[PDB]
């Protein structure tokens, strides 16, 4: 498992960091910061070690470090690591990554 | 057949006042023989004659921050965009695209509506606030 | 798994589009928008590697993509690529396909 | 599976078409259409592959395309084919079938 910032995750958990919420459109139209929400593209920042559906080998975990994934709406737990926030997810919590 | 019997019948019809029916021949030149003249209180010792012409409502701003023009407190635009809503414009999605058009042809953007909710008021506030939009509701 | 507009779906998750809803009847009659529903029709445009309900090998989706499919009412996932929409299912939630 | 009016249900899933309610008595007294509720009987129009309850193998659905079935009265879900009702079910909400 990778680890961010003196923090590794346990299991099969994976640490992002959400993407930056728009604010301005293509336009040029200003956009209130009330009204952005959560943002559901984040970039994997640290992955655990898996876990053990299958008994003998442990299961790496899909996702890797510098993957951006999509984010459900709900799942994810805040942790603060240098007054910086970020979000801890479930492997499968995560919906599809974006390749290129 | 002419404007002075229209004024000897409103002046006879008040009591002799050839002022009363100046004025009232005046109103009737002005805005027609089959026009609207209203009558109303006057907070002055003399009668006066007030037209108003194009299209006037009694509806004011939403938001006080929409006065470019603080001489008057009121707000002045000249070749201006006009976005009419039989429907109150609620959704930051719904209100996008209309200053998206007013600002990429640099016009100003009068949104007449059923009224406009918060965060449409936010996102219409800050981009006149901050970047500088003229639009006005 | 095969991606689509550089989004990849993770696990069993089948990216679908939904179909052009209906909008004139075949006697030429103008529908309303706003009665139209949710479209039940849509056609898969990306799978994912799929989920391993045994040890050792992994399953792959059973459909794949250019299936024309039916869609559940309920249990899909709105993402948003390039401003157009798309739903994110299961692979145990497609109802059937057309075979032609 | 076997395919109807080029629609193929995936994993236990089980096409059927309802029978026709009953109208008129043995006596000849006519029954009004809306007290009819819901036939239970059914034909069987379309199966599916099945499901993989067991590791290895596929399993076939236990019905075949052409028998007589007894539904739940809840589980089905509505499939519109050529302007046509039909219903799918599970393989293991049918509750049994008619031998002859
Ligand atoms: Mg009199």
């Amino acid at each position: 498992g990778q680890a961010f910032r003196k923090f590794l995750p346990l299991f099969d958990r994976v640490l992002v960091e959400r993407s930056a919420a728009e604010t301005v459109t293509k336009g040029g139209i200003m956009l209130p910061e009330k009204s952005q929400g959560k943002v559901l593209q984040a970039t994997v920042v640290a992955v655990g070690s898996g876990s053990k559906g299958k008994g003998g080998e442990i299961q790496p975990v899909s996702v890797k470090v510098g993957d951006k994934v999509l984010l459900p709406e709900y799942g994810g737990t805040k942790v603060v690591l240098d007054d910086k926030d970020y979000f801890l997810f479930r492997d499968g919590d995560i919906l599809g990554k974006y390749v290129d | 057949t002419t404007p002075e019997e229209i004024a000897q019948v409103a002046t006879i019809s008040a009591n002799g006042d050839k002022e009363i029916g100046n004025i009232i021949s005046d109103a009737m030149k002005k805005v027609g023989r089959k026009g609207v003249i209203t009558v109303k209180d006057g907070k002055t010792l003399n009668d006066e004659l007030e037209i108003i012409e194009g299209m006037k409502f009694d509806r004011g701003y939403i938001s006080p921050y929409f006065i470019n023009t603080s001489k008057g407190q009121k707000c002045e635009f000249q070749d201006a965009y006009v976005l009419l809503s039989e429907k109150k414009i609620s959704s930051i999605q719904s209100i996008v695209p209309a200053l998206e058009i007013a600002n990429a042809h640099r016009k100003p953007l009068v949104i007449i509506a059923e009224d406009v909710d918060g965060e449409a008021l936010s996102t219409l506030v800050l981009n006149r606030l901050k970047v500088g939009l003229q639009v006005v509701a």
